[PDB]
């Protein structure tokens, strides 16, 4: 099977220089036009650059063209966007893609890039816990606050991954260069407490892990 | 080639 | 450059019906060649882009012929004979006759379900965030349906809206439920001199708000 595995996105300055990556698997890789796409963080898809087989030709929108370079390693089978100048717009997730069949045939997985000056900052965690004895006393609804990060992902679990079901966690929103999520968790009253149920976020850009015992308050 | 009308002949 | 309009938005699909989405170009697509450079794609929730259509009703041969394109000129429209469950997810379609490709905004398709009212459940700041002098409120309003869904803060039976931050989950593709969370953010110094707090969720299965409260 075709398979194009993206890298090298990550968090640059707006000026910022960032090279991305594109290793093409399962095909002629350098028979096919090749092709930039990016993901905004509301979802709206934009083409962002193509490049002939042979490393011939170049094509750009005006968004991009002078700033943004694209080029391939046929011997290598790789595809790359050197993209300078970067700018908060250009804050996306991007997909290489294959050029054939009077379009694009196949997409990859996605790199992420964001363009910002703000600060990398590590989560606080906070637990939260209810008052009184449950509405439906049956099933018992906790969670924690994961505020005042940046840059984005973390991840959430709960007692390290064993406890999946009946959790939502919520997409994160940027607010004043800091991300907030929440994470809910749904189980029966008769096993909180009983047994301990923690909340486990790491947050990769800032090399931080915490783990968050839900104790009942007073 | 199966390419769209704007690339190179 | 080119336009590209879909309509609607989202679009609430049942299992077993059909359903069609449609795209205008703000100028033709068709080539001075006979060919139509016109793609439809789909992407499933966390999932990349996936080829559909191309030149405006060739089918993918990973997709099945439940789908159907067809159109010329500056309308088209993509059809679902029968929608199965993996239909879910945002539907582009996108032009490349014109330089530079563009793309249309996306129809996010969704699958209807039987209603359901939120469980909602409120908790107070924890101390933690108390001696970092701030206070956040937090409203779970979880597995509910449909999407829409409304969410007032009180203050002492005040309402409260500037300090609020909400955030709504993808449909779920087991329940095909939706959840919500809505923080409201206040310093420790405003919130220890009010007294009761509330959340009030409206949602279409009641005529009555769920209200969630407490006072502290």
């Amino acid at each position: 099977e075709v398979k194009l595995v993206e890298s090298g996105g990550g968090l640059v300055k707006p000026g910022g220089s960032l090279k991305l990556s594109c290793a093409a698997s399962g095909f002629a890789f350098s028979s096919y036009d090749m092709s930039w796409f990016c993901q905004t963080p509301e979802k709206r898809l934009e083409w962002v650059a193509s490049i002939s087989s042979g490393g011939s030709y170049t094509y750009y929108p005006d968004s991009v063209k002078g700033r943004f370079t694209i080029s391939r390693d046929n011997a290598r089978n790789t595809l790359y966007l050197q993209m300078n100048s970067l700018r908060s717009e250009d804050t996306a997730l991007y997909y290489c893609a294959r050029d054939y069949d009077y379009g694009v045939d196949y997409w990859g997985q996605g790199t992420s890039v964001t363009v910002s000056s703000a600060k990398t900052t590590p989560p606080s965690v906070y637990p939260l816990a209810p008052g009184s004895a449950a509405q439906t006393n049956s099933m018992v609804t906790l969670g924690c606050l994961v505020k005042g990060y940046f840059p984005e992902p973390v991840t959430v679990t709960w007692n390290s991954g064993s406890l999946s079901s009946g959790v939502h966690t919520f997409p994160a929103v940027l607010q004043s260069d800091l991300y907030t999520l929440s994470s809910s968790v749904t189980v029966p009253s008769s096993t909180w407490p009983s047994e301990t149920v923690t909340c486990n976020v790491a947050h990769p850009a800032s090399s931080t892990k915490v783990d968050k015992k839900i104790v009942p308050r007073d | 080639p199966k390419l769209e009308p704007w690339k190179h002949p | 450059d080119v336009v590209m309009t879909q309509t609607p938005l989202t679009l609430s699909v049942t299992i077993g019906q059909p359903a069609s989405i449609s795209c205008k170009s703000g100028q033709s697509l068709l080539y001075s060649d006979g060919k139509t450079y016109l793609n439809w794609l789909l992407q499933r929730p966390g999932q990349s882009p996936k080829r559909l259509i191309y030149l405006v009703s060739k089918l993918d041969s990973g997709v099945p012929d439940r789908f159907t394109g067809s159109g010329s000129g500056t309308d088209f429209t993509l059809k679902i004979s029968r929608v199965e469950a993996e239909d879910l997810g945002i539907y582009y379609c996108w032009q490349g006759t014109h330089f530079p490709r563009t793309f249309g905004g996306g129809t996010k398709l969704e699958i209807k379900r039987a209603d359901a009212a939120p469980t909602v459940s409120i908790f107070p700041p924890s101390s933690e965030q108390l001696t970092s002098g701030g206070a956040s409120v937090v409203c779970f309003l979880n597995n509910f349906y449909p999407k829409d869904i409304n969410v007032k803060w009180k203050i002492d039976g005040s309402e409260r809206q500037n300090g609020v931050l909400n955030s709504w989950t993808d449909q779920d593709s087991k329940d095909s439920t939706y959840s919500m969370s809505s923080t409201l953010t206040l310093t420790k110094d405003e919130y220890e001199r009010h007294n009761s707090y509330t959340c009030e969720a409206t949602h279409k299965t009641s005529t009555s708000p769920i209200v969630k409260s407490f006072n502290r």
